[PDB]
DNA sequence: CACACACTCTCCAATTCTCTAA
DNA sequence: TTAGAGAATTGGAGAGTGTGTTTTTTTTTTTTTTT
């Protein structure tokens, strides 16, 4: 009975505000706006119900009433700003935007959260997408042009002349930008209280019919940003950095770039050439597929017996097996219906924290061109200044930072410092000094301390937020060394204290997500190349790398060849290639896991024949087989020792791993 | 009352007649090697021996599961390491 | 082949050596055909010509 | 009717896990 | 850090409740509109 009364009040407020067909402000509009604000605030935190927002979304208040308020105020604001009760006509938009940011606030569910919040999270996440869907498509999304008025009114006055109260207005308006663009589809929380049936989840599309994946992607957000001029707003806000406009702004312009790769920026009928190439690749893989299918129908009945050792007469069907004995053996292998158990595992805005390499958001060519220059202009305007502004705050309240701050800060830092270096690599028009300002000693030691502290608390996500920056630390050290003593103080503290941390993560993180494993291989590849120009010892750092779990975690990445790219396979294979003659530690490489992956590599079903990956790999595997034959021919026990793991006995450790 | 338990890789089963003696005997007279041929054929021929040994020794489990279980047993059970040490000591005499 | 005690390898080799080096003259003499004087239509590699036609 | 199918109700030993082991 | 003694959980066979069939429209009258 309480819920339907709440619905009655929401409907009563809906018909009290007014409507169209020009929208009309009803009597006591401010009073009803304040009443709605008070009710929503009371039910949000004081009572923790999350039901008033639901009723508002139901009456389509945000679309039918709230948006037209700002749209109707926009023309009056333009007329007043071009002509040359303004306070009453200005304060009306304040409450509307305060309501908008409150409803657009992301919803977080944890164990401490009550059942109502988790129950309504799945029913309100779709409405969250609805809000951003209707906002972006509302006549070029001009509501953001009205939003920036709620900031330029306060920022216009002198910064030293700021207001102890009006200062919260800037935070409230700024939160709206980061809230609207952080809206992403949620997860279908399957009810796992009982065993699931012989069929899985039917539909994973968490989108209401009014919401389409076309109209909610970050491409739409970036197009709306460009068409609403707010690029100038974001540039001018950063141009006047010289506190409260730093923490929100850290993620206001980061959300749409939290997971967008920089490779799509440069291509390296224009879109149709890649279309033709992809058609060629899929034609090749389909051609490889049909090599197994019989020339005739399945019911042709091709039966055979393999005269296997012991004169066995095992019967396996299939005319395909009559072509090759290997096909018959594979049909023998996959005939078994028994399988083992494979164990498996975002609380913060989804991104690298949960995005596979192929999740490249489609961009319009014009939109891509605009976004290419927008971020470059931001870097040329205020990048290092913004970093130095938050350097002081980062040095304090180390234990007072919620896990959201690390994931929203470290990813931003690493992504932009990586983008600057790749942009400088592709084109020389950008100086390295534009990113060289991040080599400050205090910033480096603080970020390293955060990375090491995240290890002991089992905060794997926060630690993965740190490796992505640690890779670019070594990359930038190399870039500023080759293109050149400031780099020494940043790249000499990893002598004894930091070697354990970098040499332990690969041995333990192999039982987690793919990206966690991908971080460590890049770390090792970068660290093996930064020190090559000075060699504290080349033969000593590599000694701690040649360990069996390290080889296991490197070879576990190779099993995903159906999705590994040229560089992903290149780094993994080059790690073993660079130690073939420089280290000569191939004895630990003698597990069957690498041999079966080599068989998969050279097989046409794996790597592409026309590409430039399988040729050098095939030649190196040809040499690998020669090494295997030479080492196996000299030890009969090594024929079966190749399968079993190595031993801890003293004499055999040098007898087998080194051959006396 | 209770189902027949599934057969697992017991230590005794690892020393079957069609096991270690068979592979040790046929290593030097089963697989031919030639670098002129494509490496894929050589690798497939090499893995053929282990696959047939696993199937005729344990037709229940597949290839990858069998090798993973064997690796875990070798890393865990020290009797396999003791046997490997004994064979290494025997081979050291020559 | 199961249930036959016949090796696939020997059958493949038999059909392979039957494909080329075979001439229609063998068929012409198999049926005791009197008009086996023809050379181009009999002594030529019939199956090789067929394979070339397919190519 | 009853034999065969599909599936909810129900249940111990092999498979995983982290406290105490070497 | 290693080979080995302790907790803790849940999938694969089986007890069991309720199903699902076989199961049919021929041939023969009677009417009605065209032929």
């Amino acid at each position: 009975f309480s819920l339907t009364v709440l619905r009655a009040r929401i409907a009563l407020l809906a018909t009290a505000i007014g409507g169209p067909p020009p929208y009309k402000l009803g009597d006591d509009c401010l009073a009803c706006l304040k009443d709605l604000k008070r009710w929503f605030k009371l039910v949000d935190d004081q009572q923790k119900r999350w039901d008033v927002a639901m009723a508002v979304a139901e009456y389509r208040i945000l679309t039918d009433d709230l948006l037209p308020i700002l749209i109707d105020w926009e023309n009056k604001c333009s007329l007043a700003a071009k002509l040359a009760n303004k306070a009453y006509y200005d304060k009306i938009a304040l409450n509307c935007l305060q309501l908008l940011v409150l409803m657009t606030w992301p919803l977080i569910v944890t164990e401490q959260s009550s059942s109502n919040q988790i129950t309504l999270y799945g029913e309100l996440k779709k409405h969250q997408l609805v809000y951003k869907k209707t906002i972006l498509s509302m006549e070029s999304g001009k509501v953001l042009r009205a939003a920036i008025r709620l900031a330029l009114d306060v920022i216009k006055i002198d910064r030293l002349s700021r207001t102890p109260r009006d200062n919260m207005v800037l935070k409230l308006v700024l939160n709206f930008f980061r809230n609207v663009i952080a809206i992403e589809p949620g997860e279908f929380t399957i009810n796992t209280k009982k065993s699931m049936p012989k069929k899985g989840i039917t539909s994973i599309d968490t989108l209401p019919p009014n919401v389409s994946m076309d109209d909610i992607s970050l491409n739409t957000v970036i197009s709306s940003f460009h068409k609403n001029k707010v690029f100038g707003f974001l540039l001018t806000l950063t141009s006047s950095l010289s506190d409260f406009i730093n923490i929100p702004l850290l993620e206001i312009m980061f959300y749409f770039t939290k997971d967008v790769n920089q490779e799509l920026l440069f291509p390296r009928t224009s879109a149709g050439f890649e279309l033709s190439k992809l058609l060629q690749k899929e034609h090749q893989m389909r051609k490889n597929v049909i090599k197994h299918t019989s020339a005739r129908h399945s019911r042709f009945g091709g039966l055979l017996s393999i005269q296997t050792p012991d004169k066995t007469r095992l019967t396996v069907s299939g005319s395909q097996a009559l072509v090759d004995e290997k096909i018959a053996l594979q049909k023998l292998d996959d005939s078994k219906k028994w399988n083992k158990r494979i164990i498996k595992k975002e609380g913060l805005p989804n991104s690298l924290l949960n995005s596979q390499t192929g999740k490249a958001i489609f961009f319009t060519e014009s939109n891509g061109k605009h976004f290419k220059e927008f971020i470059n202009n931001f870097i040329d305007s205020g990048f290092n200044i913004l970093l130095h502004s938050v350097t002081n705050y980062f040095t304090t309240e180390q234990d007072r930072m919620v896990t959201l701050e690390q994931v929203e800060y470290l990813l931003f830092f690493a992504w932009f410092v990586k983008y600057q270096l790749l942009r400088s690599k592709i084109d020389n028009s950008a100086d390295i000094k534009q990113v060289s300002e991040a080599l400050k000693e205090v910033t480096f030691i603080l970020v390293s301390s955060l990375l090491r502290s995240a290890y002991d608390l089992k905060n794997w996500t926060v630690t993965h937020a740190g490796m992505i920056a640690f890779n670019e630390l070594l990359n930038l050290v190399s870039r500023t060394k080759a293109a050149q003593d400031i780099e020494f103080i940043v790249s000499r503290l990893f002598s004894d204290e930091r070697i354990q941390l970098l040499s332990n993560l690969p041995k333990i993180g192999s039982k987690y997500s793919l990206q966690f494993m991908k971080s460590c291989i890049e770390l090792t590849h970068s660290v093996l190349k930064v020190l090559e120009q000075y060699s504290v010892n080349f033969q000593k750092v590599q000694a701690n790398y040649m360990t069996e779990p390290v080889i296991e975690t490197y070879i576990n990445f190779l099993e995903r060849f159906r999705e590994l790219e040229d560089d992903s396979i290149k780094k993994v294979f080059s790690f073993f290639h660079r130690v073939f003659v420089q280290a000569k530690e191939q004895a630990l490489l003698f597990r069957f896991d690498l041999i079966i992956l080599l068989r998969e590599m050279l097989s046409p079903d794996g790597l592409d024949r026309m590409s430039r990956s399988r040729k050098y790999v095939s030649q190196f595997s040809d040499y690998f087989l020669a090494r295997l034959k030479k080492r196996l021919k000299k030890s009969p026990a090594w024929f079966v020792g190749l399968l079993f793991p190595p031993l801890h006995n003293s004499e055999v450790g040098f007898y087998q791993r080194y051959g006396e | 009352r209770k189902r027949r338990p599934q057969v697992k890789l017991t230590a005794e089963k690892l020393l079957s007649d069609k096991g270690l003696p068979y592979v040790l005997k046929n290593a030097h007279k089963r697989i031919r090697i030639s670098s002129k041929k494509n490496s894929y054929d050589n690798l497939s021929n090499i893995i053929q021996f282990y696959q047939l040994w696993a199937h005729e020794l344990f037709p229940k489990a597949k290839f990858k599961d069998f090798m993973k279980i064997c690796q875990t047993v070798g890393k865990t059970d020290p009797v396999l390491r003791e046997y490997r040490v004994s064979l290494f000591r025997d081979e050291m005499g020559m | 082949i199961w249930g036959t005690n016949v090796s696939i390898q020997e059958c493949t080799t038999n059909f392979r050596n039957f494909l080329m080096s075979f001439k229609y003259k063998f068929r012409k003499i198999l049926d005791e055909r009197e008009e086996f004087i023809n050379n181009t239509t009999d002594e030529e590699l019939y199956y090789i010509k067929q394979l070339n036609e397919m190519r």
